Parts: structure tokens; C-alpha cells; sequence
């Protein structure tokens, strides 16, 4: 989560509908957009940004939360548009030994801005001593593991969340989402609707 | 920058390094009980060790934080729990040797294996060879002969350790800025700094007598009511006039008189409310009996039971390979996980353990929103009765009736009320002056107000003046009498039931209170209440976030333990034991009468 993807998606067909009637998924809450006009609208760019958090840290991932993960891990801005997608990973991202692979960003001075990656590894003053770059005493290190087994209660499971943002800029729209053809009919006066031409 | 900002980091980074230390260790040793095996041993000695060893070097670091300049009640509370230095202020040789004494006592008591004189090609172990023996032999001379020989064996080779074990306890305790190991105990139930709610370890000395003063007139009505029904049982050991045997109380220590209901039984012709064949005729499993203990945790409105539970629980004997603990256990293991380690048969006993473990793993749950350090109950009393209150709601004929367990025209009479009121004063109102006296004893040998060639006869004159009971045959100083028991011999606290039994029944008028039960307390259901279970998870939710006083305000109203709950539940069968006292002389007379 401190280490968020993102991934910039472009020039393709989004289909959405495939994500919306999959039951796989715990979280589909989409805000500034409603799932049932995303197969027809298009926008500019997709911006994917993924990572893992536990199951009580999914509440936070949505505008205007306060927390770990929203002040110091990943921050979402108050005019959202898209969709938090996440889903239960106990399956793959558990060990019997603990799976200590996945950090968050646990102290930082000031919280992130809308959008933004941490990816600094410098040991955090919590006091006015100077840290000297040692990890003693009032002075600990940001980035502090997460430990995921598979027997462990749903609250502190391992969680896979996507979101997607949805912008809108001056440049021309080149995701758009995937029109349905209809079966051509012919020889009768019918209302034809071809790329747009009716 | 400021104290408090820094302590509040520290907490944190505590609670989140320590709760997945916590659940390694919890879950070794959940590996260690389902799973008896040397790896698992040495698994368990590891994650102890690394255990207390980052819990040491966190204290050191918490030390560094003065305490007078916080102001937050949470922060304040986590601090002094975590800078509280234990055995480490003493020195390293005096605090191994303490350890060492500890491990021996334990050794001592688990192995401890003695039989008659003469015939010593095989012995008897306490559990479950003495065991039985205690509870079921009616043979006078068999009990005496196994209770001087268990008393004399174990106090015998206990007595110098427990002389050493008193000095080092107080030496720490002193060093810990206590007055002495029975202060250190009493700092439990301190309140300090809330305005109103404080509570003093000056204060629970006083309560306890306060409470045992009222708990006597009940207690001396049982005690002859049990002495008349012994006598006609023996008919020449036990006096009018005296104190009953010793090894006559159905255990081997008397801590329950559970084992006199057939002795004692006012109505014998009548029937008992047993269910065991009811589930054994329509083959009720265990499964059955958990899961018909979670839709009455429904009932009362408490959250259900986790998938991880019902996953990684060992709710069934593994079978012969596999070797387990058969103890019942309810295990916070951390992270969310809760499981029961229980051998559940098919029995009475066990359908109203499980309700017990499972309040136990309720009062888990409520707690878990709380910060790592204050996931406990607010005082050592309330987390046993939170598991009782279930116990003695599930036993209800009401309950069982409810349930399909028991049959629709069962007629509940008097008799039967009676029956069952008495029984249950056998198993809770017997065991308080017992505990009442073994911890005032050791609280005044930890104050120094009983010298150590002076004990026992001390304690017999307490036996006699407060339990009633009277030793078989005089005993030297050689003996360590009070040691015999599990609780004392490994270093625990024996208030926990006292105050467990006063809280009980405490919380049962409070949530009969809220469910609006219109008649007798003992008959009192608390399913289909919502505002019960309400009222119960709002204290459940707390923790040891807020004090003791300010919990039971939220549940019974009082800022103090009180006895009155416990007298009105037992009111029907006061009644009626004064009324069967009246030929016999209620009371006892400390001298040697009936034998010595
Ligand atoms: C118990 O320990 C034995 C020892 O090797 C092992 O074979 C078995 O799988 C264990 N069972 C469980 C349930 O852990
Ligand atoms: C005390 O600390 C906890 C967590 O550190 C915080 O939620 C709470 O608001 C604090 N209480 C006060 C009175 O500041
Ligand atoms: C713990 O012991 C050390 C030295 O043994 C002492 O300085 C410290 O004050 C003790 N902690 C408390 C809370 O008294
Ligand atoms: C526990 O309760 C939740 C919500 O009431 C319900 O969805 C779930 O199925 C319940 N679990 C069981 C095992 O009954
Ligand atoms: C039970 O009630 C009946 C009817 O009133 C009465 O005769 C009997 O004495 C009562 N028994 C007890 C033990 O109260
Ligand atoms: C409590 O609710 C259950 C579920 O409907 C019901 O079966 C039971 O009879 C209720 N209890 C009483 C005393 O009516």
C-alpha cells in the first residue's frame, strides 16, 4: 500500500460489465459514477492504482477518511470519480509461516496529498532528539511489515483492492466503452444508427 | 514534541509489533495443546521466550516516558501496565532462583504420585485416582488415610519451599513499591485518577469482610442443613455441636461441595432436571450443542461466531494418535482468531461449559476495537462472570424447555426449585468462605502479620471460625497444608472467584432487570432480549479501556460489589433452610468435639 501501482490505461474498450457481474468481489462501491452508465460512457485515461490492505482497512479507501492507510499510506481526493473494487485474497496472499512481504507507511510528519507514493525510506522523528540515522529510542523506522496467515479472522485478512479513476480532460476520449450491434435487418424502413449517423 | 504525542507513537508501534508476537505465541501453544509433542514444546519455550524478552525490552523503553504528564485515561492506563517492571527488578540470581522454585512447585504438584504404606508396587495419582476417590467413597477411614497421606507427602516436601517462596515474593513486591505480594494483588481492582471512581487496595479487604459478614447467616443455615444430612450419613463422627471433618467434604480440598448432592438431596423421589438422554435419544452432537449455543448468543442480540472458528476449532477427543489437553479452553489467539478447545461429550456439563467458553469467546470479541495492551476485562472477576451469566441462564428449565430439550409438560414444583436451588449454593455459596479464608490467610502471611512457625495454627483457628471445618488429627508445623491446591502452589490469584460469584449474580439481576422478568431471579431467562444484550455489550465493548467501578455503574447502577443479588437468588431456599433449621442449632463451636 505504501508502494501503490499504477497503471495508466489507454487507447482500448474498457467493458465494465464483466467486473460488475462477477461475485467475486466484497467491495464495488463507486463514487462520482454509477456502474450502469460506465459500458456507455468513454473517458480520457483509466488510472489503476492497486495494493493489499487488511480486511478493517477497506473503510478507509473511499474521500474524506481518516486512518493509517488514508493520512500516511494512500490518499483519495474529495471529487472522485471511479470506483474502489476489492475482494478477499486469504487464498493466495497467506502462509502457515506468515507472509511478511507487504509494508505500510505507519508515521509520517504530514499527511499525503491526493494521489501521491511514498516510497522514502527515512527514519521518522518523533522527537526533538536528533535520530542520527539510527533506529533507537523516539526514532523508528516508517515502513512497518503486515503479517497475513491463513487462519485469521476476516478483519485482518488479506484484502486486493483496485481503483479506478476516471478523468476527463480537454484531450480527445479514447477509452470508451463497448457498443452492443444489434442483427442487421434489411428491406424494411427502419431507423438506422450507423457510427453514429442516424 | 510532547510527551503525550510520543507515548501515543510508542503505543502504536507496541500494539502492532506485539499483536503478531502475541499470535505466534498463542498459536504455539494452541499447537501444543491439540498437538502434544516435543517439537511443539520446544515451539512453545521459543515463542515464550521471545515472548517475554521483547515485552522486557518494550517496558525498558516505556519507562523513559514520565507518567505525570500524560492526561489521556487510555494512554495513561496502557503506560503503567507496560512500565510495571515484574520479577525484573529483583536480581538476576534471586530472580532465578524464584523461577526454579516455581518449576519445581510445578513439577512437584503435577507428578506427585502417593499411595498406602506397605503395598507400593503401584500408586495413585491425584487426577483422576484421588479424584474419584474423594468424591464417591462413603468409607471414613479410606478418605482420612488419603487425605493425611496427599497432605502429608505434599506439605512435607513443600514447606521449605514455600518458606522460600514467600521472602522472594515479598522481596519483589517490596522492591515494586508494595507493601507486600497481597498488596500486589489488591492493585488489581486500584483506581486511581478518575474523579468519583477511585478504588483502593486498602478498600477490597474491607469490601470482601463487609460482603462476608451478610454472606454468614446464609452459610451457617447450609453448614448445619449439610452437617445434620452428614450426620445421618455417619452416624458417630460428625457432632451436634461441631465442625464437619475435613475429608468429608467431596473434594479433596473442599472447594466445592458439589459432590454431597446425593447425600444431601431434600427430595430424593423426586426426579432431577437431567437432559442427557434426551440428547442422547435424538443423538444431539456437539456440533448441535455449539450451534444451538450461538443461536441463543443471537437470541440475546451478541454478534455470531466467525468462520475461522467453526474452521479451526477442536470441538471433538482427536482419537487415540493424537494426544490433546482435555481441559476446556476458550483461546484468544489474536487477529481476530477464536477457537474452543473443548472435549465435548454428551452431557449436562459440557452443553453448559460450552455456553461458558463460548461467553468467554463473546467477551474476546467485544474487546477487539480496543488498543492491544487494554484487550482484557476491566478487573480478573468479570471476565469469569460474563462466562458464568451464561452458565447459569443455559441451566434454566425455561432455557431448556425453550430449547426442545426438555418436554413441554414438565411440571416445575417447588420441590424441584428447592432441589436445584440447593445444589447450586453447594457448587457457589460453599466455595466463598473457603476462598475468603485462604486469601486473607496468605494476604496476612504475605504482611507479615502471621510469623512462619506460626501458621498452621493460625489457620485451623481460621478454618474453624470461618469455614466450619475442623482438622481430623492435630498438625505440626512440618505440614504445608494450603499448598495441596492447583491455585497456590503455582502462583495465581484466588479472589478472581469471590469477586466472580458477587459479579455473577450481580449482572444477573441487571440484565433480568433490563429483559423485564417478572418472577423469581433463579428462574430468569435472558434470550429474546435485545436491550439485555445491549446493556451487557456496552460494559463487553469497554474492555479494560475504562475502570472496574465505572463498568459495574454501567451495568448494575453500583459503584461498589454488593451481596444483596446473591441472597435474593437463594431467598426461596433461605426460607426453607431456616425453616428445616429449627429442631437443629445453626452455627459451630471452634473446639475439638466432634474428633481431633
Ligand atoms: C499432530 O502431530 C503429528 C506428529 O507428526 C502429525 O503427524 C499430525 O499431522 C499432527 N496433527 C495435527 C492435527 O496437527
Ligand atoms: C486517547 O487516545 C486514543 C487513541 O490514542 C484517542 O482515540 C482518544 O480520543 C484519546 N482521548 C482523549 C481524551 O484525547
Ligand atoms: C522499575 O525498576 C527500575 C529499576 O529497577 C526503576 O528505576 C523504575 O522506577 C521501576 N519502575 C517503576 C514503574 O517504578
Ligand atoms: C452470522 O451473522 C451474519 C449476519 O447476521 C450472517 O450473514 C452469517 O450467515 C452468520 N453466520 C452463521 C454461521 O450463521
Ligand atoms: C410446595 O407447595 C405445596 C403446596 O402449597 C406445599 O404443601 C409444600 O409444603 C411446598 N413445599 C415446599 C418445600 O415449599
Ligand atoms: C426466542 O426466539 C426463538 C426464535 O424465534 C423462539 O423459538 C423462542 O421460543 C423464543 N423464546 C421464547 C421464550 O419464546
Amino acid at each position: 500500500v505504501y508502494a501503490w501501482n499504477r497503471k495508466r490505461i489507454s487507447n482500448c474498450v474498457a467493458d465494465y460489465s464483466v467486473l460488475y457481474n462477477s461475485a467475486s468481489f466484497s467491495t464495488f462501491k463507486c463514487y462520482g459514477v454509477s456502474p450502469t452508465k460506465l459500458n456507455d460512457l468513454c473517458f480520457t485515461n483509466v488510472y489503476a492504482d492497486s495494493f493489499v490492505i487488511r480486511g478493517d482497512e477497506v473503510r478507509q479507501i473511499a474521500p474524506g477518511q481518516t486512518g493509517k492507510i488514508a493520512d500516511y499510506n494512500y490518499k483519495l481526493p474529495d471529487d472522485f470519480t471511479g470506483c474502489v473494487i476489492a475482494w478477499n485474497s486469504n487464498n493466495l496472499d497467506s502462509k502457515v509461516g506468515g507472509n511478511y512481504n507487504y509494508r505500510y507507511r505507519l508515521f509520517r510528519k504530514s499527511n499525503l496529498k491526493p494521489f501521491e507514493r511514498d516510497i522514502s525510506t527515512e527514519i521518522y522523528q518523533a522527537g526533538s532528539k536528533p535520530c542520527n540515522g539510527v533506529e533507537g529510542f523516539n526514532c523508528y523506522f516508517p515502513l512497518q511489515s503486515y503479517g497475513f496467515q491463513p487462519t485469521n479472522g476476516v478483519g485482518y485478512q488479506p484484502y486486493r483492492v483496485v481503483v479506478l479513476s476516471f478523468e476527463l480532460l480537454h484531450a480527445p476520449a479514447t477509452v470508451c466503452g463497448p457498443k452492443k450491434s444489434t442483427n442487421l435487418v434489411k428491406n424494411k424502413c427502419v431507423n438506422f444508427n450507423f457510427n453514429g449517423l442516424t | 514534541s510532547t510527551i503525550e504525542e510520543q507515548a501515543k507513537t510508542f503505543l502504536d508501534k507496541f500494539n502492532h509489533e506485539a499483536e503478531d508476537l502475541f499470535y505466534q505465541s498463542s498459536l504455539a501453544s494452541w499447537n501444543y495443546n491439540t498437538n502434544i509433542t516435543e517439537e511443539n514444546v520446544q515451539n512453545m519455550n521459543n515463542a515464550g521466550d521471545k515472548w517475554s524478552a521483547f515485552l522486557k525490552e518494550q517496558s525498558t523503553l516505556a519507562q523513559m516516558y514520565p507518567l505525570q504528564e500524560i492526561q489521556n485515561l487510555t494512554v495513561k492506563l496502557q503506560l503503567q501496565a507496560l512500565q510495571q517492571n515484574g520479577s525484573s527488578v529483583l536480581s538476576e540470581d534471586k530472580s532465578k532462583r524464584l523461577n526454579t522454585i516455581l518449576n519445581t512447585m510445578s513439577t512437584i504438584y503435577s507428578t506427585g504420585k502417593v499411595c498406602n504404606p506397605d503395598n507400593p508396587q503401584e500408586c495413585l495419582l491425584l487426577e483422576p485416582g484421588l479424584n474419584e476417590i474423594m468424591a464417591n467413597s462413603l468409607d471414613y477411614n479410606e478418605r482420612l488415610w488419603a487425605w493425611e497421606s496427599w497432605r502429608s507427602e505434599v506439605g512435607k516436601q513443600l514447606r521449605p519451599l514455600y518458606e522460600e517462596y514467600v521472602v522472594l515474593k515479598n522481596e519483589m513486591a517490596r522492591a515494586n513499591h508494595y507493601e507486600d505480594y497481597g498488596d500486589y494483588w489488591r492493585g488489581d481492582y486500584e483506581v486511581n485518577g478518575v474523579d468519583g471512581y477511585d478504588y483502593s487496595r486498602g478498600q477490597l479487604i474491607e469490601d470482601v469482610e463487609h460482603t462476608f459478614e451478610e454472606i454468614k447467616p446464609l452459610y451457617e443455615h447450609l453448614h448445619a442443613y449439610v452437617r445434620a444430612k452428614l450426620m445421618n450419613a455417619y452416624p458417630s463422627y460428625i457432632s451436634p455441636i461441631g465442625c464437619l471433618p475435613a475429608h468429608l467434604l467431596g473434594d479433596m480440598w473442599g472447594r466445592f461441595w458439589t459432590n454431597l448432592y446425593s447425600l444431601t438431596v431434600p427430595f430424593g423421589q423426586k426426579p432431577n432436571i437431567d437432559v442427557t438422554d434426551a440428547m442422547v435419544d435424538q443423538a444431539w452432537d456437539a456440533q448441535r450443542i455449539f450451534k444451538e449455543a450461538e443461536k441463543f448468543f443471537v437470541s440475546v442480540g451478541l454478534p455470531n461466531m466467525t468462520q475461522g472458528f467453526w474452521e479451526n476449532s477442536m470441538l471433538t477427543d482427536p482419537g487415540n494418535v493424537q494426544k490433546a489437553v482435555c481441559h476446556p479452553t476458550a483461546w484468544d489467539l489474536g487477529k481476530g482468531d477464536f477457537r474452543i478447545l473443548m472435549c465435548t461429550k454428551v452431557t449436562m456439563d459440557d452443553f453448559l461449559t460450552a455456553h461458558h467458553e463460548m461467553g468467554h469467546i463473546q467477551y474476546d470479541m467485544a474487546y477487539a476495537a480496543q488498543p492491544f495492551l487494554l484487550r482484557n476485562g476491566a478487573n480478573e472477576g468479570f471476565h469469569e462472570a460474563v462466562g458464568e451469566i451464561m452458565s447459569l441462564s443455559a441451566a434454566t428449565p425455561k432455557h431448556l424447555k425453550s430449547i426442545g430439550l426438555l418436554s413441554p409438560d414438565f411440571q416445575e414444583d417447588n420441590e424441584t426449585e428447592i432441589n436445584f436451588l440447593l445444589k447450586q449454593a453447594l457448587t457457589i455459596v460453599g466455595t466463598l468462605p473457603f476462598t475468603y479464608m485462604l486469601e486473607k490467610w496468605r494476604w496476612m502471611v504475605f504482611k507479615g502479620e502471621i510469623p512462619k512457625d506460626q501458621w498452621m495454627k493460625k489457620w485451623w483457628e481460621m478454618k474453624r471460625e470461618i469455614v466450619g471445618v475442623v482438622e481430623p488429627v492435630p498438625h505440626d508445623e512440618t505440614y504445608c497444608d494450603p499448598a495441596s491446591l492447583f491455585h497456590v502452589s503455582n502462583d495465581y490469584s484466588f479472589i478472581r472467584y469471590y469477586t466472580r460469584t458477587l459479579y455473577q449474580f450481580q449482572f444477573q439481576e441487571a440484565l433480568c432487570q433490563a429483559a423485564k422478568h417478572e418472577g423469581p431471579l433463579h428462574k430468569c431467562d435472558i434470550s429474546n432480549s435485545t436491550e439485555a444484550g445491549q446493556k451487557l455489550f456496552n460494559m463487553l465493548r469497554l474492555g479494560k479501556s475504562e475502570p472496574w467501578t465505572l463498568a459495574l455503574e454501567n451495568v448494575v447502577g453500583a459503584k461498589n460489589m454488593n451481596v444483596r443479588p446473591l441472597l435474593n437468588y437463594f431467598e426461596p431456599l433461605f426460607t426453607w433452610l431456616k425453616d428445616q433449621n429449627k429442631n437443629s442449632f445453626v452455627g459451630w463451636s471452634t473446639d475439638w468435639s466432634p474428633y481431633a
